[PDB]
């Protein structure tokens, strides 16, 4: 019962389901199956103020269910909870089937830069020179190089 | 982090390579076999 | 002293004949040709592998006195193991350890001396990036420690030694694990040790910090490699998440990883098998049948199979669920047989409309049921009799009463005797009409089923088909 | 030891002033420690036999209320503490009939599945044993088949608790399910037959289901439409499906693939 | 360099699959 | 004994008359067919099974 | 060869039809119709 | 359906033809 910690309307529960939603990170990412809205909600309710961080747990379970978009659409909204996250085996996975969404899409742009172009959402590109800091810094430049032509930037 | 990613997606691009060659490797040999009928 | 001098001094040297030719071929082989130029996806080491597996399932028994194997593991522990001309001597070692056998005594290992067997990989110049060499170095040791398991105070040793090999497996996780097969030859090291790895916890320990660790091992799986490391971490995912409540079954309906598109005709066969017992176990009644069909004519030929006694057992509890029912003894055996009497005497009930023959046979072999872990789908079985039963009645009789029927089926009551038949033309069973005013159930005769589209539907199932064998044989001929 | 509720529990109290401050009570629960398993301290059990006695007591009175969805959140929550393999009471005198309590209202809430994937956790507490738990299980095995009367005799055996709620939907979802299956294909029945194969001896409610479905309210009559003779005689729905058919042989016939 | 391990694997399916296609023409072209 | 073909009542003897020569040729000259095919492939065990 | 991870561990069939039937029923069924005169 | 059964089996014992010509000159020939 981790899901239905994010029901109740009183506020003193909102700043303790962050205290209890980051507990039960580990293991039960299969039973956020049918708690979609019960993230998204409450995503969009003012009360649980780290919204962001139930999009962190919203990303773990549709990785274990497989449906990688919505892992990748929900760390998209993770925002800043997500962006301190990046030194994992786990966010190595979330964080480049966005660069796989990311070097198609800006295909599409170079294409046509004239008109009724795609909104590019700055996170999409918030992420891609944020990457190539570790180019600026890691030493590694045949894979650095290699970006800036699939990025079509 | 993200060349991880890239690896996984030159091995499984390769997949297709093994069985559309072993497909075209059954294909070809077809063709060299009825063009040997023809000629004679 | 005679009696040791002529039966114990033959053990050590003809076991040194089969091991200089099989897993020093191996190792004379798997060193320069897996970490050397290739293995292809047409290999040999992988189906050498299997061919040092199953040898030794059934090769060692004895608590090795006159250090027969006792004195194998000084030997083939003392290996570098890096280059040819620093094994030319130890070409030699092969030798020069077979008279400290001999000519002197060599340390018995009885329950106790696997500890300075190994800690070997820093004597002299060994190395662990040769992983092809240190994933086999490896399971050369790890398998015969634990192929007897011998569960007296030895899982510390089994342990430790897997512990070495877990340091070879976040050395494959993490370095250089590609186009050497680094990951693909070692899948195989992963798979097979984790059910060596599972036998001493299924034995005496937990399971399930394992699986985050194997969630751990999906995670880096088909994020390097996509070829047999989305299969066997998936079986190996499922083994006793089935036995448990946890949630594990409608996440692998919508998970990507239920096609690896290839896994070695044994692992892909059970494969099919253990997600074909999740539909059966979940209510997915024809679905199941045709994955566990399909997970049955994909094994090979071996006797001693005891897991194919639970498939053929367990493909027609689904097909009882059904309705449909074939031979089981079509392929009894001296081993099927025992194995089949109590199940057999289950479904002789079902092709009868009797209704307490099946509280006779749950009361004397209900224990049975629960040994196999079958129990919770023999329970339901009750619906299925019944409709057996008034398709059975309805077909043979025309006109008959109501208050009859029940008599028949020992149902001890009309009142609900209408009502089965109520829920009989509900689901479909019998079409024609009641008159609960009089008693009688009639029923209609039936009428020109030839002149009716569905021997059609007969047909184009199967015409289909036919022209699909025929591709089949087309496209699978002109390899030359 | 930071109790501040073992006064007003056992006693009945409607719907009063408690709730809040129940729940109040429950927040100063998650103040000190979360609801974790708390896989280590195994001798600590305050945290977890007597806090989940308030929880098990907090599911009790979620159905005297008519409060669903918030009954079911305290219930899942129950099932992760017996999940935990260290070790606790094996059960009390509430388990079986708190168990088997979502096993019989799961019943009522016409989702079969999870009704049957219950029964891992308990192999031998159905039939051999535990025989307050057979009941339920044999009672959905009895609505399974066409058996009715032998459902409402175990609406004469209700041995455990009161399970008023549940049985008063499983009449309900049998009230319906007469008058589905007083629609098959029946002759005239009086206003007598029928008139009791629910319950009911002559209330207006008879007329509340004969002007919901058909079978006419006539001279002491229910009128049987059993036409059933509009839908035969085509040839052309397997004329447009045949015809797409022949030509999907040809395809995997002469055009090599 | 990866990036050229994907233009030659791309230029691979650039060119493999007009060759399956370049044969499959001739099956029915030959016995024309 | 088939020489007529017919049927007999008996509560005040109806003699209901009938024929057609139903259908023999299409079928059963084509499922002995079947029969020969699966010998057949029974034979293709004894240079195929036997040999690869 | 013949791994197998293992993680467990005419003359036959027409009759087996016949045996369904008269499983339980009427065995030696020669000695009721000598009882079946006198009573039928 | 029968002519389509027959299908079937001429062309499965076309495929030893070939099974016939494959192992049995791969240790002939090489």
């Amino acid at each position: 019962g981790i899901i239905s910690l994010l029901d109740e309307d009183e506020p003193q529960l909102k700043e303790f389901a962050l205290h209890k939603l980051n507990a039960v990170v580990n293991d039960f990412w299969a039973e956020i199956s049918e708690s979609v809205d019960k993230i998204e909600v409450l995503y969009e309710d003012e009360g649980f103020r780290s919204r962001q961080f139930a999009a962190l747990v919203a990303s773990k379970v549709f990785y274990h269910l497989g449906a990688f978009e919505e892992s990748l659409n929900y760390a998209l909204g993770a925002g800043d909870l997500f962006n301190v996250n990046d030194n994992s085996e786990y966010v190595e996975t979330i964080i480049a089937k966005c660069i796989d969404h990311y070097t198609k899409q800006c295909v599409e742009n170079a294409d046509l830069p004239e008109g009724e172009k795609k909104p590019i959402d700055q996170r999409l590109e918030g992420i891609v020179n944020k990457m190539f800091q570790r180019c600026l810094d890691d030493h590694k430049y045949k894979q650095a190089i290699g970006i800036a032509l699939e990025t079509r930037r | 982090g993200l060349r991880q990613y890239y690896l996984s997606k030159i091995e499984e691009l390769q997949l297709i390579v093994n069985d559309k060659s072993q497909n075209l490797r059954r294909l070809q040999a077809q063709r060299n076999e009825l063009n040997a009928k023809v000629r004679l | 002293p005679p009696g040791g001098g002529e039966q114990e001094p033959p053990p050590p040297p003809a076991p040194q004949d089969v091991e200089m030719k099989e897993e020093a071929a191996t190792g004379g082989g798997s060193t320069g040709e897996a970490d050397g130029k290739t293995a292809a996806a047409a290999a040999e080491h992988s189906q050498r592998e299997l061919d040092t597996v199953t040898l030794e399932d059934i090769k060692e028994h004895v608590k090795q006195l006159e250090k027969a194997v006792s004195g194998k593991e000084p030997r083939f522990v003392l290996r570098a193991l890096r280059m040819l001309p620093s094994t030319s001597r130890r070409l030699n070692h092969y030798v020069l350890y077979k008279a400290v056998q001999g000519f002197f005594t060599s340390n018995n290992a009885t329950r106790d001396f696997l500890l300075p067997f190994l800690e070997e990989p820093m004597d002299t110049e060994a190395d662990l990036q040769f992983r092809p060499r240190t994933g086999k170095a490896a399971s050369t040791p790890l398998l015969p420690e634990v192929e007897a398991y011998l569960q007296l105070l030895v899982v510390i040793f089994m342990m430790n030694s897997k512990r070495y090999k877990e340091a070879q497996k976040i050395s494959d996780d993490l370095m250089q694990k590609i186009s050497t097969q680094n990951r693909r030859a070692l899948d195989l090291v992963a798979a097979k040790c984790y059910y060596y790895h599972a036998r001493v916890y299924e034995f005496l320990d937990k399971l399930d910090v394992v699986r985050s660790f194997l969630h751990a091992r999906l995670r880096t799986a088909t994020l390097r490699h996509d070829a047999d490391g989305q299969a066997t971490l998936l079986n190996l995912l499922l083994r006793n998440y089935l036995h448990y409540s946890l949630y594990d079954q409608a996440e692998k309906l919508v998970s990507k990883s239920v096609f690896p598109e290839q896994a070695n005709n044994n692992e892909w066969a059970r494969y099919l098998y253990y997600t074909g017992r999740i539909k059966a176990i979940q209510l997915e009644y024809s679905e199941a049948r045709r994955t566990m069909t399909n997970a049955l004519r994909k094994a090979p030929q071996h006797t001693a199979v005891g897991f194919k006694q639970t498939v053929h057992k367990l493909l027609i509890v689904v097909e009882l669920l059904l309705g449909e029912i074939p031979d089981r003894l079509q392929f009894r055996q001296p081993s099927l047989k025992r194995s089949l009497m109590p199940y057999f005497l289950l479904t002789q009930a079902v092709r009868t409309g009797n209704l307490a023959k099946f509280n006779q046979v749950l009361d004397q072999f209900g224990e049975k049921f629960q040994a196999d872990g079958t129990y919770t789908l023999i329970i339901r079985l009750r619906h299925n009799v019944i409709k057996t039963g008034v398709r059975m009645i309805s077909l043979s009789y025309s006109r008959i009463s109501l208050a009859d029927i029940a008599q028949k089926l020992q149902l001890d009551s009309p009142e609900d005797a209408e009502f089965i038949v109520a829920k009989a033309i509900r689901d479909g069973v019998i079409e024609a009409s009641i008159n609960h005013e009089k008693g009688y159930v009639q029923s209609k005769e039936m009428i020109d089923i030839y002149s009716t589209r569905e021997p059609q539907l007969a047909f184009h199932q199967r015409i289909s088909f036919c022209l699909d064998i025929h591709n089949m044989s087309v496209k699978a001929m002109r390899f030359p | 030891m930071y109790e501040q509720l073992k006064g007003e529990w056992n006693r009945k109290s409607p719907n009063l002033s408690k709730c809040g401050e129940e729940l109040g009570r429950l927040k100063l629960v998650l103040l000190e420690l979360n609801f974790l398993p708390t896989t280590g301290t195994k001798l600590t059990k305050q945290q977890l036999i007597l806090a989940r006695d308030i929880l098990e007591i907090g599911a009790q009175w979620s159905i005297l209320r008519k409060d669903i969805p918030s009954f079911e959140r305290y219930m899942a929550q129950l099932k992760c503490y017996y999940f935990d393999y260290k070790e606790q009471l094996p059960e009390s005198a509430y388990m079986h009939q708190l168990l088997g309590l979502n096993l019989l209202f799961l019943l009522s809430q016409n989702r079969v599945a999870e009704f049957h994937t219950e029964l891992e956790r308990l192999p031998a507490k159905d039939i051999q044993t535990n025989v307050y738990i057979k009941h339920p299980v044999s009672l959905e095995q009895y609505l399974m088949e066409g058996s009715y009367n032998k459902v409402f005799l175990a609406k004469g055996n209700i041995p455990a608790e009161s399970y008023t709620f549940f049985i008063d939907i499983l009449l309900d979802t049998i009230r319906d399910e007469i008058a589905g299956c007083i629609e098959k294909a029946y002759e005239k029945i009086l206003f007598t037959e029928a008139t009791r194969i629910l319950f009911f001896n002559t209330p207006k409610k008879m007329t509340d289901y004969a002007k919901k479905r058909g079978w006419v309210l006539g001279p002491n009559n229910y009128y049987s439409f059993a036409s059933q003779q509009q839908k035969p005689e085509d040839t052309t729905i397997p004329s447009t499906e045949l015809a797409k058919q022949v030509i999907e042989y040809a395809r995997q016939l002469e055009m090599i693939v | 360099d990866l990036y050229s391990r994907y233009k030659k694997l791309q230029q691979e399916l650039e060119f493999l699959e007009v060759q399956e296609e370049y044969i499959k023409d001739e099956q029915k072209n030959l016995k024309k | 004994d088939k020489k007529f073909h017919g049927i007999l009542d008996q509560g005040e003897g109806v003699l209901i008359i009938f024929d057609e020569p139903p259908v023999d040729k299409t079928y059963e000259a084509a499922l002995e067919t079947i029969q020969n095919m699966s010998k057949v492939v029974d034979s293709l065990y004894n240079k195929a099974k036997k040999l690869t | 060869m013949s791994e197998k991870k293992q993680p467990v561990d005419e003359d036959n069939w027409d009759d087996d039809n016949v045996e369904d039937d008269f499983s339980n029923q009427l065995r030696a069924e020669l000695e009721k119709h000598g009882y079946k005169m006198e009573t039928s | 359906y029968l002519a389509s059964l027959i299908r079937s089996v001429v062309a499965l014992h076309n495929l030893i033809n070939n099974k016939i010509a494959n192992r049995d000159a791969e240790k002939k020939e090489g």
